[PDB]
RNA sequence: UAUCUGGUUGAUCCUGCCAGUAGUCAUAUGCUUGUCUCAAAGAUUAAGCCAUGCAUGUCUAAGUAUAAGCAAAUACAGU
RNA sequence: AUUCAUAAUAACUUUUCGAAUCGCAUGGCCUUGUGCUGGCGAUGGUUCAUUCAAAUUUCUGCCCUAUCAACUUUCGAUGGUAGGAUAGUGGCCUACCAUGGUUUCAACGGGUAACGGGGAAUAAGGGUUCGAUUCCGGAGAGGGAGCCUGAGAAACGGCUACCACAUCCAAGGAAGGCAGCAGGCGCGCAAAUUACCCAAUCCUAAUUCAGGGAGGUAGUGACAAUAAAUAACGAUACAGGGUCUUGUAAUUGGAAUGAGUACAAUGUAAAUACCUUAACGAGGAACAAUUGGAGGGCAAGUCUGGUGCCAGCAGCC
């Protein structure tokens, strides 16, 4: 006796799970990009398959079709704004040739690692998870943030997050107290 | 149940048909609860109903809900899953709130019990009062130490214990005897339906309590 | 707790209930939160408001802290601030006292007990008194 | 089912009210009145969802019981009074007036009008009969019955009822070449000119309408509201003037207005 | 984009079945079950039977006030 | 498209309607009389229109069955007439008169663990299967049957009787209907709270105000679904790739943080919780992650020990 709220599954377990080629391919993916488990790869593959289905359906349509023009321009603009497609690759033949590594590169973990100040993808993962990242001026702690192209230059430490000053954290206070009450006198 | 002793505790777990097992909510499960649960499980499990007390000592609702969930799931591990247990709030007037006591009374006034294997062949008996029957001159003359004639009262459960004298008897925590005599006294706390049946044979307003073991 | 910045956006003047409606957002970079009575006092000194005619009621602190956005409104001539406000918000501001009733079960049971008599019931009271007394 | 229904759930409300499907499981359900409930608008939706002058339902009731809201010059204290097309909803506390006309997207639009032109209202006369004692009468799309009309006023036309006591002002005949608003179907909110009236005996006459961009369409006869002569409407049209641009040029105009 | 491998043959092919691996708006069950958001819940076998409590009442300036009701215009006037 | 709307004549009627109602204001006139006149409303009222509806209604479209081929027609089945009844059409019913109506393009009978649709899943397409269940329509309130009231009910949180269950007692009598919300029984093998509130959404009334288990809030078995902690950076000794790159260690150094605890504030009808935060909170990160499997298939053991038997070699290894 109310309106149902919509929900969907974001991943899909493969029918052929433990074949060796996809197994060590996704092992390489989860190792180079520092992924926690295989649901990240399945989720990115689900998004890529949805984009591929949309691009195929649009490419079967005739040229200068207003439906094809509108949805193709919207999809290409969205993927350019995300940061997947290059600025000189705005064609449907090029979005049919995309890969999951483009989407895995764009996430916040790599995009804070690639800009420095993290020195490894797992230190970046821990830094994000421990409530440190400031995108723009808003604190982000989600490692799959998928940083926008226009927002790539605003990533820095928080006004909180003691690596950006403002009253160092708890174990530093513990160490200062121990050095004051025991080593101090 | 005498809490400290394990002996009468084991006898209680052997005898009882409904067991109200109570756990301190703020403290948690204790060793006596686990021991009684294992004794009851091994000797033939009766109907176990959990109740948790001392829940007004919690100062936050989050800790109270989490501890209730943890106790309920531990109880669901020890007893069948989905078993419902009662949460008792306070002792504000020497007794629990009326709603929880009402639900306790309502649940055990509609429940039915299971035929255990051990109870349906061996007759057993719960003793309600105790009296020693020896002549005081026999006490005085031969040194107060000769073993006595003792008559004890109670209720029979399980199996008819035959009306021939001399049938062998085991008393838990005492030993093994042979009963000298038996008889059936009239029931001192009859059900009301028994009273309309009796009045119908010829055609108890306040004495719903029969506690000869304690004082009035 | 260095300073707090109080910004009132989307201000719409509502002469229908004789008030002004706005979305407040506060920059509180250090302390903890908005302190809604203190925020009400400063919002009262903002316009010219006579504090009891000011109502701020919706609030949510942005993730990461520092920024809190809520909806509030300011009346004028506090008489219709008492007329047009809901009772619970009047009690929340100290402008009204919380009335004490029974719970809904007790009220409904009293209604069902009073449903079973016809008239004032003094006749039935005297009848049952003379019947059970003698 | 044994009697009239008094409730209307969300997901059963008309889509042009723009009621969110969360935050409640019931819709306002406008009462009986001048307009059909699926083509009308309750006063609570106008005072709360569109104007945002109130926050709750009881605030709408406190507005209405304070004798502020007037529909067509008459004070209404009903929370779900069914205002519809061409209503002259007015507010005297703000000294601000509206005329309920359809947006081109298919919904009632917020169209502020002056103090003048809030003193008259177009009404599509829908039947012309003869009353008791031989008095001719007309009734229009909002139930307004007017005695003694002009003898040339025929069925399916428009008349100019001002505010007070009917008294039909100058009217215009239904003919080819007149300016027409569309008040139903998927062509809702479009404005154009009649080019042909494809008449069908038995039922359901058709009207062919060409807009100002020479993009014609066809609709049923009962979704046609003549609103003036070509190049001069008898009211003030809303923003966009009922053109129904396709999504490409609407998007392009949105990026044209985007920035600074 | 659309997950099969063997046995049933010494091979070549129908046909059903069996063994195996994997996917399940499928039923049942087991083990484990820290955080955020969200929202499904006596149809499956019985439209079988129900203890107790509640779920439909309603007053404006504007129908009737002599309450031996409550506080303060000799026709009433507030509640 | 009319015997339409409407008008006219003659009459008719247990004969209807045309204000004997209520509040708030104190205006104007002079013959200066509690005279005349007069404002804003509330509620009733005849008919028409309108709106919320309802009842019938045209066309087309439903699973299996021929080991169901003829069915309806006594006691209405097809049609005509006249009437009764209906709010009204109508074999809805009655009196009369004809003999008709359906069907191999499957009538009729039977079965259905058959409420129907929007929809759901699997597919590349066609199909196949599901849809008691957030919306729309229908039907029912233990099973038949009948009725009052009212605009609207063949109503069951209305009434009467029959059938089956079943409560009370002083034995004469009275009373009943959870397929509403909780909750219980239905097996001796089990599964949400007899919680809070009208603050939101709306509904009802004489009506801003009262009421609402409708509805919302919180509680409760991982239904399903989303995001995500359980660690990161080093120094030393060996093993390396071999002067710059890694692993191992009952080795070591400081940083960072939330699961919890908690003043406060927000949140909320009041709360719980979320978001925010003074303080406490980590080396075995004990603040202690699980479920399975190992020749294959579609991955990961030519790893180890132990046990039952042998008229096989030796004889107690």
């Amino acid at each position: 006796p109310r309106a149902p709220r919509t929900y969907s599954k974001t991943y899909s377990t493969p029918k052929r799970p433990y074949e060796s080629s996809r197994l060590d391919a996704e092992l390489k993916l989860a190792g180079e990009f520092g992924l926690k488990n295989k649901k990240e790869i399945y989720r990115i593959s689900f998004q890529l398959s949805k984009i591929r289905r949309a691009a195929r359906d649009l490419l079967t349509r005739d040229e200068k079709d207003p439906k094809r023009l509108f949805e193709g321009n919207a999809l290409i603009r969205r993927l350019v704004r995300v940061g997947v497609l290059s600025e000189d690759k705005k064609k449907l033949d090029y979005v049919l040739a995309l890969k999951v590594e483009d989407f895995l590169e764009r996430r916040l973990q790599t995009q804070v690692y690639k800009l420095g100040l993290a020195k490894s993808v797992h230190h970046a993962r821990v830094l994000i998870t421990q409530r440190h990242i400031a995108v723009g001026k808003q604190i982000v702690n989600i490692p799959s943030f998928m940083v926008r192209l226009d927002s790539e230059k605003h990533i820095d430490f928080a006004p909180t997050s003691p690596f950006g000053g403002a009253r160092p954290g708890r174990v530093a206070r513990r160490n200062a107290a121990r050095k004051a009450e025991a080593s101090g006198e | 149940c005498p809490a400290d002793d394990l002996n009468a505790m084991i006898d209680i777990a052997k005898i009882a048909d409904l067991v109200l097992l109570l756990i301190d909510g703020n403290f948690g499960f204790e060793m006596e609860t686990m021991e009684f649960l294992n004794i009851a499980q091994h000797h033939g499990m009766p109907r176990v109903l959990g109740v948790a007390t001392h829940l007004d000592l919690f100062k936050s609702q989050s800790t109270l809900r989490a501890s209730k969930k943890r106790l309920k799931h531990r109880f669901w591990t020890e007893v069948y899953q989905g078993a419902k247990l009662f949460y008792l709030s306070g002792v504000i007037n020497g007794r629990y709130p009326d709603r929880e006591i009402l639900n306790l009374s309502r649940f055990i006034s509609v429940m039915k019990f299971r035929p255990l294997k051990w109870r349906n062949e061996h007759p057993y008996m719960l003793a309600d009062r105790f009296t020693d029957l020896t002549h005081p001159e026999l006490i005085e003359t031969q040194g107060l130490q000769i073993d006595r004639k003792v008559a004890i009262y109670g209720y029979l459960h399980g199996t008819p214990l035959p009306s021939a004298p001399g049938t062998r008897v085991h008393i838990a925590g005492v030993g093994d005897f042979s009963v000298a005599q038996i008889e059936k006294l009239p029931d001192p706390c009859p059900t009301p339906f028994y009273q309309q049946k009796l009045d119908d044979f010829e055609r108890d307003k306040d004495k719903l309590i029969y506690a000869p073991m304690s004082d009035v | 707790s260095d300073a707090v910045t109080i910004r009132t956006r989307k201000v719409i003047s509502n002469p229908l209930l004789a008030r002004k409606q706005f979305v407040v957002d506060v920059l509180h970079p250090n302390r903890a939160n908005v302190s809604k009575d203190e925020l009400r006092e400063k919002l009262a000194e903002v316009y010219k408001a006579e504090k009891d005619a000011v109502s701020v009621f919706g609030f949510r602190t942005q993730f990461g802290g520092g920024k809190s956005v809520g909806f509030g409104l300011v009346y004028n001539s506090v008489a219709e601030a008492k007329k047009f406000e809901p009772t619970y918000r009047l009690v929340r501001y100290g402008l009204a006292e919380k009335v004490e009733k029974a719970s809904r079960q007790q009220r409904k049971q009293k209604k069902n007990r009073d449903k079973k008599i016809f008239g004032t019931g003094k006749r039935l009271a005297k009848k049952v008194a003379r019947r059970n007394a003698d | 089912a044994r009697g009239p229904k008094k409730h209307l759930k969300r997901l059963a409300a008309p889509h042009h009210w723009l009621l969110d499907k969360l935050s409640g499981c019931y819709a306002p359900r406008p009462s009986a009145g001048p307009h059909k409930l699926r083509e009308s608008l309750p006063l609570i939706v106008f005072l709360r969802n569109r104007l945002k002058y109130a926050l709750n339902g009881r605030e709408v009731k406190a507005i209405l019981m304070q004798r502020h809201v007037k529909v067509d010059g008459k004070v209404r204290t009903d929370t779900t009074y069914p205002a519809g097309f061409m209503d002259v909803i007015t507010l005297d506390a703000t000294n601000e007036n509206f005329r309920l006309v359809y947006d081109v997207k298919g919904r009632f639009a917020v169209h502020r009008i002056t103090d003048e032109e809030a003193s008259y209202k177009l009404g599509k006369v829908k039947k012309v009969q003869l009353g008791k004692k031989g008095v001719p009468y007309v009734v229009t799309h909002d139930g307004r019955t007017i005695r003694y009309p002009d003898p040339n006023i025929k069925v399916n036309d428009t008349v100019k009822i001002d505010l007070a006591s009917g008294k039909i002002t100058d009217f215009i005949k239904f003919d080819a070449g007149k300016l027409v608003y569309v008040t139903g179907g998927r062509n809702l909110g479009r404005i154009g000119t009649i080019v042909h009236k494809e008449r069908h005996d038995g039922g359901f006459d058709l009207v062919h309408i060409k807009d100002s961009l020479d993009n014609t369409f066809v609709t049923r006869l009962n979704n046609v509201f003549v609103i003036g002569e070509q190049g001069k409407p008898y009211i003030s049209l809303p923003k966009g003037k009922g053109i129904k641009l396709s999504i490409a040029e609407e998007r392009d105009r949105r990026r044209a207005q985007q920035g600074l």
